[PDB]
């Protein structure tokens, strides 16, 4: 059957496109102590053992495809999924958007498991203070809040200070122009609809998404005093569904704009 | 069939549903409100057309919400207004309509916090004392 | 009857009955009070049981009635229980009124004496305080309005806070110091409401509110009390935004009060617009949000009972719509828990019922129908209905909606903490909420993990009883050391961080894995920095832990010590039964979780001085109706289930029980339909609740446990609602067990002192192999690392090797016992059991795999032990055994070489011994002198049924019963075993089960262990039933549900392998039980010298062919080799070979061969050749395979047969036959076709009239069947595609042989009742009426499982005990005596007619199967029956062949004459048919 062709094609391509392997990192008592190596270390895992499940899948599927293997019940269930376009749900372990089809997911994947590629890279050259100063894009996280968490963690530990009594700053610059102090992380992808950042101010625009070059969370202590009448609490979703709440963001609002405008045309900062 | 997607027709709709015995009532204000509560209904509903923006997921916001948030204003307004022809635009229970159907009536379905945020600074821009002047603008520059 | 008071109307009609029956037996109507009232649980009368006084609740509060209702003035039930509830509200009002009065007089108060306030809360209810409180505050707060209505005023409304801060610090000193539990909660939910007060209070301060009509105050659920109203009922009425309900004034005891945090306020503001509005209200939203609490909260504060159901997906309907007309009729609220749950035409007959209800409310806003019944629904009546993410389209417009996104965590705590007292409780809340959320998040994700809202909520009520008690200890420290007490300066002095650590160590640490404890405490130094905690141990627990290990052999140890972690997980039970009522031992099995329970148990008892009792009670293997209770559909009696029967027992104090330690432990796997029950038990309201409605409080003594294995089936809900602690594999480390038994050698003797010294002596021998990293252990680790038939067990081959040791000791004692003279001296002892030991791993690691690992084993433990091992260059240990001498002798020795008897060749019985035999026999032995349950896993044959029949019939005093289980197998089988063979006895232990016969070990044999299917949740009954009698040694009788011992009863099962379709594996902890032996297929040289021994006993009847005996069963051997090399399984589902079909050889060659006198070599190979086609070569389905079986046999004969002729011994057509000759000779295939021709004109003439032509497969197939006839218990597996004549032909061969051919009439309509009542019909008109049935099956026929069930019960046994009962058996004994008068055989028993009827079956009844080929639906059947493949033979009709189509096509049109001379023969001629003339005629053509 030309279907059963078409398949073998495009599991091929899949396969060509999904990088090969992933490394875990190397587990280590002060690395352990570390928090920010701890989340790290079990998005490296859950990313190679989602790459693993979904690079053995694929072999099968392509193995069936040559007639070699026969099609089991769960290859049958792949395979129908496959051809109907549905992205099936033995892949989706991470949260994803309801649209999207297996093409998008597949590219999705390839570009998270290169992010987690050059982190583990960069984690085994150096250790946790490397690990500290990685610019991570928080759509390519499986778990962004648990990131968000352990900055948070980090910040308190570093400075001995209690977790609860710590509060969320961002700082939007230019990768170039960019400063990493003591408790300041980079984020890069996050992208603004329905206004523009610039010099840390929020402006209102008719643009559908501005891209934000680079969000800096600094964790700093409670100073204890009101938010001033030109700041604005902003969501961040996960993606353009609007499904996921990863954290709310504050900003200050430029002079002459209107907060209620700003609640009103759904202004929000989007990981992807 | 379908309804009719426009503010107007929306607005038209919700008019020839309620009687007209009932807008018009011992309050001459009464309507009014009931003007605003349309054009507001009317605003929210057209806002779901546009569910990633406007919202965060296509709430049913249907008439059922409309007929609570109708007898919420009748109840409200004759509990103030005991039977007087004319009430102070100040007078009226405000308060109560803007809470009631921020938290009750519109606001049941409302689980993402910003979108009860978004529903608050609606009813507070409209339902206002401010409103009952000749200067009220029900939305800003549209064109 | 119920129509007028309908209060009562809530009860069934099971409580209707009994009411009415039991009516002047005022003593036996609290159940019903229970039922329907929330809090009052019985009703306070005098000594004359005539007079009602006043009500009690579940917890110990009661109220006294001003005018007592006099019960005798009122004979009626209905009036005197209508004047009961009207007394119980007027008083209740009563009450609150002198309550508020009396808060009133404390309320504008300037400061408050503890006493006087202590004191006010002692002579009033919870409920009652707390209401009079809310009425104080709301009627203070409008006078403040009042005073305000000026504006621009000073404000006294600030004095009014301040009033409630003044009250609320001396609250914060009375829960200080202890207080009486009842009081104490009393504190709480004033405490609760108060800080809600003062927090409302504040907002309206900051919000300058100046006029009581605000509606920033009409929001606020105002409270307002009319002393001057005539009517105490609507003296109270509750006031909140526009709605207003009043007051309910039912005695709700004492409830969970729930802290109104935000949230549950803006639920109130709905919830309260939508009863306004007079429709319901949903509060959606995510799990343990507040949802269903929230509901129940509302209800409380109105006075009204809330009636939450579960809706899980196993649901109940009539109970729900009495429950729900009760309701109706009571007009309390009722509450659905997960709608969405609901099976979607449950979920739509339920919205069907509600929708109705909620018409007829709105039209109140009065009787409706339900239940074909007239209900009048009080206006009071409520519904709400709580869902996860919607409501379905009937209810979407009938129900208002709310949102339960995210609970308030934050304030809960923070609330609750100054609940318990603490000071900074604001800083406390706000770390140790986002510490549980860090656990939720950060912890690695596990099964029994928990951090939800639960969690935080006991975690902190811990976190005040240790502070209460730490308050105490210093309290008394004080009082030894000086006299200046003042609890206030010592609650400023103490750390409360350190407080609340200790308290989420204690709660949460027995629950975290091995490498999640150290995360935690980052946690902690993340959320609680600089702030440390330290364990306190308990030394006289260590001590008493110490002497109770001592007294049961256990290893016992501190810290790093030998069994220091399975101590501290001890300590951590201790701590989990200190602070909770259910426990749940988590961890695989082998971890210890029994005894580490028991010893805890055990040491309590000696320690504290109260004597523990412990009931352990299997869930799964008793059935969920009996293990709750039973109520009858139709006489409405309730008969208490076990656990019901048990907690009753113990709540009845008839003993002292009450005084006692109840540990009720639910040994067994837990999934979401039992324990779904025990959710209402295992919370902070402690009660079962009974399907008729009679809760059983939990006395604080019982505590619950789930000692179960694994938790990945249980529901979030019941995770969440009991104490958890894990123990994991490393717990019980292998040094502890070999401690435990050697220490168990030492000390108690074998037999129940000589052998007490040899096993002493033993012990001290193996004592160096069984030290740490000795060679046991390295052997244990390397037997891991093998692969193995069955999942490997630690503790499975460790019981083995000890029971296998034990054996060794028994053999030392039994020499010693027959050599007075020599007792043996302890050089011999040391050499046998150093060898014994080697051979003990060695038949122990590795008894239950392939010979290949074997022999690896033996490989690895020669290179790593010292002890002398034989010197065979290839021989493996395992092939050696050990001799008394303590010598390595072979154990060819051993097998002796005997000659079956001529006319015993392939008989049932006879067994050669041979290498495998003799080993497995010995194996067999030691494992049954133990009375160690084993099972026999092999492939299908094997020989494992029979070699373990020869070792049972070998010993003598244990009798054996066989039970073939099938995939629906169910505990009843093995009762009505044990019902049939043995017998209860009352003994002064207990009641016993025995076998009726005396000084008998009944081996209940169990052919199919692991065939019974699963459950959804991965338990198998019997499999579970079977582990509870061989670990807990007995089980539970539900008739009385009493603890029945097992005496002088054992197990033993066989199984093909897990591997295998159809095959479930075994549980883990019942394989810890049961060591596996694998009983491969024999080997080429087993095969050899059996079946050479039995075909020297088959040619004996002929001598001048007995020299040929040699090489022809090798040839027997030789083919069948690459038979089961070539038609593996993979190709075909029935493509298995096995000695049995060796043995089917045989005897078919013998006999062929008994008739004939004297018959040549040539004519031995031919009845050789037929045999092997007969069973070779039909199961075969492509033509090819059939080319190559005829082409191997061809060689094989010429191989081992050479000096024959080929052209006749081999001829092409290979048909025998006893038709034309009277004996079996081979016939040629004309002669034949002419008789079964003129055999056909007769069945046409006298059965149906169809023609059959006569096509070469035809005579090979009637060939076949009718030898499957002849044969006793012939039973045919026809596979063919429809249509190709297997019924046909089947008819044919049961007309010919004089079988009557019975098929049974298949509908539509044709229940398994109906097949049951024709497989009684036609076994009655074959056993009873000695006349054969050919029974005509095909796979249309069947309808459903069952059927293929019961037919393999009756090919496995030749009849099914099932049908034949009562009357009809009786009917069927009278049949069968009669049958047996006619044939001369004079028997009485009904056993002897019995097996009679079974041999009268089994000779003459005959059932086939036709089936089309589906290859996959071949592999079905033999999944699901196993009968149908195991000893029925199949034949492969398949389709007509292309000669079959030719002849076929030519005999019937033979009439129409398609001779037409013009016919040219082409050049070329487009041949099929193979045989084709090589001139084509037209009519040849035509055909072709
Ligand atoms: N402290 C100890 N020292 C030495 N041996 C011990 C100790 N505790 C238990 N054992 C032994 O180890 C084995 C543990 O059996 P136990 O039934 O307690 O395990 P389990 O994990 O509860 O298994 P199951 O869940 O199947 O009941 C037994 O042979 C027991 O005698
Ligand atoms: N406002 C509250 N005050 C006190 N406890 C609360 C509150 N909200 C929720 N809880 C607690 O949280 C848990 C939620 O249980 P439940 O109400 O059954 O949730 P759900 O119905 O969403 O499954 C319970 O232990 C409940 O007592
Ligand atoms: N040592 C032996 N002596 C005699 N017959 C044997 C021996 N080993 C195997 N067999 C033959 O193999 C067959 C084994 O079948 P059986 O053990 O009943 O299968 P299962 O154990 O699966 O019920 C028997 O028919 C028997 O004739
Ligand atoms: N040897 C044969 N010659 C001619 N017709 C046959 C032969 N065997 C079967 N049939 C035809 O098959 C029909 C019955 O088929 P049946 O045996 O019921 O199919 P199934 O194989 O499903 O049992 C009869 O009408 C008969 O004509």
């Amino acid at each position: 059957p030309a279907w059963m062709r078409t398949l073998h094609t495009t599991a091929s391509n899949w396969l060509h496109l999904i990088p090969q392997t992933l490394s875990h990192l190397k587990r280590t008592v002060e690395n352990i102590k570390d928090p920010l190596f701890r989340f790290f270390e079990r998005e490296v895992k859950m990313g190679a053992k989602l790459l693993q499940d979904v690079r053995q899948d694929l072999a099968d599927v392509v193995q069936v495809c040559e007639g070699k293997k026969k099609q089991t019940n769960y290859l049958r269930t792949l395979i129908n999924e496959l051809v109907k376009g549905i992205l099936p749900r033995s892949w989706s372990h991470y949260t994803v958007p309801a649209g999207m089809t297996v093409i998008q997911w597949v590219s999705d994947f390839s570009e998270r498991i290169k992010q987690l590629q050059n982190i583990s890279l960069a984690a085994a050259s150096g250790g946790a203070k490397e690990l500290k100063n990685i610019h991570v894009c928080l759509g390519g996280l499986f778990v962004p809040e648990a990131y968000i968490t352990a900055t948070r963690q980090y910040v308190a530990q570093a400075n001995s200070w209690s977790l609860e009594e710590l509060c969320l700053e961002v700082n939007v610059t230019t990768s170039q122009g960019a400063t990493l102090d003591a408790c300041s992380f980079g984020v890069t992808g996050l992208k603004l609809q329905g206004a523009t950042c610039n010099n840390n101010k929020l402006s209102l625009s008719n643009a559908i998404s501005t891209a934000l070059p680079l969000t800096q969370l600094r964790w700093v202590k409670q100073t204890n005093t009101e938010k001033k009448a030109s700041v604005v609490t902003l969501p961040v979703y996960l993606n353009f569904t609007r499904a996921d709440l990863i954290f709310t963001v504050d900003f200050e609002i430029a002079t002459k704009e209107d907060p209620r405008s700003f609640y009103e045309r759904g202004v929000a900062v989007l990981c992807t | 069939f379908e309804p009719p997607p426009g503010v107007k027709a929306n607005m038209l709709r919700t008019f020839s549903s309620i009687p007209v015995s009932r807008i018009c009532k011992s309050p001459n204000e009464r309507a009014r409100l009931y003007f605003l509560l349309a054009w507001f209904h009317a605003i929210i509903q057209e806002r779901l057309r546009y569910a990633p923006l406007g919202w965060s997921k296509k709430y049913e916001f249907g008439e059922s919400d409309l007929r609570s948030a109708c007898d919420t204003v009748d109840t409200w307004l004759d509990d103030t207004a005991k039977g007087r022809q004319n009430i102070s635009p100040d007078k009226i229970p405000w308060s109560a309509l803007k809470t009631l159907m921020a938290q009750s009536i519109y606001g049941g379905r409302v689980d993402n916090e910003f979108d009860q945020r978004l529903l608050n600074t609606f009813l507070e821009r409209l339902f206002t004392t401010r409103s009952f002047d000749s200067e009220f603008k029900l939305a800003c520059k549209v064109d | 009857e119920r129509s007028s008071f309908p209060r009562f109307y809530f009860v069934g009609d099971e409580d209707l009955l009994e009411i009415i029956g039991n009516s002047k037996n005022v003593a036996k109507l609290q159940k019903h009070f229970k039922k329907m009232f929330a809090g009052v649980s019985s009703i306070i009368l005098n000594e004359d049981n005539s007079v009602v006084l006043g009500i009690s609740s579940r917890e110990g509060e009661e109220v006294m009635f001003k005018t007592p209702v006099s019960i005798t003035e009122h004979p009626k039930i209905n009036e005197w229980l209508t004047l009961v509830e009207k007394e119980m509200r007027v008083t209740l009002a009563k009450l609150l009124a002198e309550s508020v009065t009396e808060v009133e007089i404390f309320g504008k108060a300037t400061s408050i004496d503890p006493n006087t306030y202590i004191t006010w809360i002692d002579k009033y209810q919870a409920q009652l305080v707390v209401l009079s409180a809310q009425i104080a505050w709301s009627e203070n707060v409008e006078t403040a309005l009042s005073s305000m209505g000026g504006g621009g005023d000073a404000a006294p409304l600030h004095s009014v806070l301040s009033n409630v801060e003044v009250t609320l610090n001396v609250l914060a000193d009375s829960v200080l110091m202890e207080q009486p539990p009842l009081r104490r909660r009393k504190l709480e939910h004033l405490i609760t409401e108060l800080v809600h007060q003062r927090d409302v209070t504040r907002s309206l301060i900051k919000s300058k509110i100046d006029n009581a009509k605000s509606f920033e105050w009409l929001s606020q659920m105002r409270f307002y009390f009319d002393p001057k109203q005539t009517d105490v009922l609507q003296q109270l009425s509750i006031q909140m935004a526009n709605a207003k309900f009043n007051y309910g004034f039912e005695y709700l005891g004492v409830q969970d009060k729930l802290v109104q945090t935000p949230l549950t306020d803006r639920c109130y503001l709905t919830m309260t617009q939508a009863l306004e509005a007079r429709l319901g209200g949903s509060p959606f939203g995510p799990a343990g949000t507040g949802k269903t609490e929230s509901v129940k909260a509302l209800g409380h504060q109105l006075g009204r009972f809330v009636l939450v159901f579960n809706c899980d997906e196993t649901f109940d309907f009539q109970a729900m719509g009495r429950i729900f007309v009760g309701l109706c009729q009571v007009g309390a609220w009722g509450c659905f828990d997960e709608f969405n749950r609901l099976e979607e035409r449950m979920l739509s007959a339920v919205s069907q019922q509600v929708q109705c209800i909620q018409e007829a409310l709105r039209e109140h806003s009065i009787t409706c129908e339900l239940l074909n019944k007239q209900v009048k629904v009080s206006p009071d009546m409520a519904i709400f209905i709580t869902m996860n993410p919607n409501l379905p389209d009937n209810l979407k417009k009938l129900f208002r909606s709310l949102a339960m996104t995210k609970p308030d965590r934050q304030l809960i705590a923070q609330v609750m903490l100054y609940s318990q007292g603490f000071r900074t409780a604001e800083v406390l809340a706000n770390k140790i909420v986002p510490f549980f959320k860090l656990c939720d998040e950060q912890l690695s994700s596990q099964s029994h993990y928990d951090f939800g809202l639960r969690a935080l909520k006991s975690v902190l009520v811990s976190a005040g009883n240790v502070k209460r008690e730490r308050i105490q200890k210093i309290k008394r420290e004080k009082e030894e050391r000086g006299e200046a007490v003042d609890e206030g300066e010592i609650a400023e002095n103490l750390p409360e961080q350190e407080i609340l650590i200790q308290s989420v160590c204690e709660t949460m640490v027995p629950k975290l894995v091995a490498e999640d404890i150290p995360l935690l405490f980052s946690l902690l130094s993340d959320v609680f920095p600089g702030v440390q905690y330290h364990r306190g141990e308990m030394t006289a627990l260590r001590e008493e832990l110490k002497k109770v290990c001592q007294e049961m052999y256990l290893t016992y140890g501190d810290g790093e010590e030998v069994g220091g972690m399975w101590v501290e997980k001890v300590l951590q039970l201790y701590q989990i039964t200190q602070i909770n009522h259910g426990l749940m031992m988590v961890g695989p099995s082998g971890s210890g979780k029994s005894m580490a329970w028991r010893v805890l148990l055990k040491a309590l008892e000696r320690l504290e001085g109260v004597e523990g009792v412990a009931h352990i009670i299997d869930p799964k293997a008793i059935s969920k109706d009996h293990l709750y209770g039973t109520l009858d559909p139709n006489t409405r009696e309730w008969t208490d289930g076990l656990f019901t029967h048990v907690l009753r027992k113990i709540i009845d104090s008839v003993r002292g029980e009450l005084q006692k330690r109840q540990w009720i432990v639910f040994d067994g796997d837990v999934d979401p339909e039992w324990v779904e029950n025990l959710n209402s038990v295992l919370d902070d309201n402690k009660l079962l609740t009974l399907p008729n409605g009679e809760r059983l409080s939990l006395p604080p003594n019982v505590r619950i446990m789930f000692e179960v294995q694994d938790l990945k089936y249980a529901t979030l809900a019941t995770v969440s609602r009991c104490g958890m602690v894990w123990f994991s594999e490393d717990v019980l480390s292998t040094d502890m067990i070999f401690n435990n038994f050697l220490a168990r050698l030492r000390s108690i003797p074998l037999d129940e002192s000589p052998m007490l010294q040899i096993q002493r002596d033993a012990a001290t021998i193996m004592q160096p192999y069984f030290t740490s990293n000795g060679l046991v252990t390295k052997a244990l680790e390397h037997a891991f690392q093998l692969e193995h038939i069955m999942d490997l067990t630690r503790l499975r081959c460790l019981g083995s090797l000890f029971s296998m040791l034990h054996q060794a000791c028994r053999n030392v004692a039994q020499y010693n016992a027959n050599h007075p003279d020599f007792p043996m001296q302890i050089e011999q002892l040391e050499r046998y059991i150093q060898r014994y030991l080697v051979y003990a791993i060695l038949w122990s690691l590795s008894g239950d795999s392939r010979l290949k690992m074997r022999a690896e084993l033996g490989e690895y433990i020669r290179r790593i032990t010292t002890v002398p091992l034989p010197t065979a260059p290839n021989i493996p240990i395992i092939d050696y055994e050990v001799s008394i001498s303590g010598e390595w002798s072979p154990w060819q020795a051993k097998v002796p070489q005997i000659e079956v008897e001529t006319h015993k060749v392939a008989a049932p019985d006879v067994v050669v011994p041979t290498l495998d035999t003799v080993r497995h026999e010995a194996l067999l032995y030691t494992w049954l002198a133990e009375h160690k349950p084993l099972v026999l896993c092999g492939p299908p044959g094997s020989g494992k049924t029979m070699t373990l029949f020869s070792a049972l019939r070998a010993l003598p005093d244990m009798e054996v019963v066989g039970l073939n289980f099938s995939s629906a197998t169910t505990p009843e089988l093995l009762l009505k075993t044990f019902d049939h063979y043995c017998e209860y006895r009352r003994t002064p232990n207990g009641v016993v089960l025995a076998p009726v016969q005396l000084g008998k070990w009944l081996v209940l044999f169990c052919d199919e262990i692991n065939l019974p299917d699963m459950d959804k949740y991965g338990t198998q009954r019997v499999i579970s039933f079977i582990r509870q009698m061989v670990e807990h040694g007995g089980f539970y009788r539900t008739s009385d549900q009493t603890w029945v011992k097992l005496e002088r009863i054992q197990f033993v099962g066989a199984c093909n392998p897990p591997t295998d379709p159809g095959r479930k594996p075994l549980s883990h902890r019942f394989l810890r039980h049961v060591p596996v032996v694998y009983v491969d297929y024999p080997g080429p040289a087993s095969l050899t010298q059996i079946y050479g021994t039995f075909n020297r006993a088959m040619l004996r009847l002929i001598p001048s062919l007995r020299t040929y005996a040699e090489p022809l069963t090798a040839a027997m051997v030789e083919f069948y080799t690459m038979s089961q090399e070539r038609f593996t399984q993979d190709t075909q589902p029935h493509y298995i070979y096995s000695p049995r079909e060796m043995t089917r050889w045989v005897r078919g060659i013998f006999e062929a061969l008994r008739p004939l006198e004297t018959l040549p070599v040539e004519g031995l190979i031919r009845i050789w050749a037929h045999e092997a086609l007969r069973l070779f070569q039909d199961r075969l389905v492509e033509d090819e395979e059939r080319r190559w079986t005829d082409e191997n046999i061809d060689t094989v004969a010429l191989k081992h047969f050479p000096n024959i002729d080929r052209e006749k011994a081999m001829s092409r057509p290979i048909l025998y036959s006893n038709w034309l000759s009277k004996d079996y000779i081979p016939v040629d295939q004309e002669e034949l076709r002419d008789y079964v021709k003129a055999r056909l004109k007769v069945f046409y003439e006298e059965e149906l009239d169809v023609p059959l032509v006569l096509f070469n497969e035809v005579l090979d197939h009637v060939l076949r069947i009718d030898r499957i006839f002849r044969q006793p218990q012939g039973h045919l597996l026809l596979i063919g595609v429809s249509g190709a004549g297997k019924t046909t032909l089947s008819r044919f061969v049961a007309w010919m042989n004089g079988l009557s051919v019975y098929q049974i009439k298949v509908h539509r309509k044709y229940t398994g009742e109906d097949f049951d009542e024709d497989l009684r019909t036609v076994l009655r008109r074959s056993g009873c009426k000695n006349e054969k049935i050919a029974f005509i099956m095909d796979e249309s026929n069947v309808l459903d499982s069952g059927f293929l069930e019961r037919m393999n019960t009756l090919l496995a046994n030749g009849e099914v005990p099932g049908l034949f009962e009562g009357d009809e058996y009786a009917t069927l004994m009278t049949q069968c005596k009669e049958g047996a008068q006619k044939e001369g055989l004079m028997l009485d028993s009904h056993e002897e007619l019995y097996k009679w009827f079974t041999s009268q079956v089994i000779r003459n009844l005959h059932v086939v199967f036709t089936m089309n080929p589906s290859s996959e639906g071949l592999k079905d059947r033999a999944a699901t029956s196993p009968a149908l493949f195991n000893r029925c033979v199949l034949n492969w009709f398949g389709d007509w062949s292309t000669e079959a189509l030719y002849q076929v096509g030519k005999e019937f049109t033979s009439k129409m004459d398609l001779e037409k001379p013009n016919y040219i023969v082409p050049d070329y001629m487009p041949v099929v048919y193979d045989k084709l003339p090589q001139p084509p005629s037209h009519r040849e053509a035509i055909v072709n």
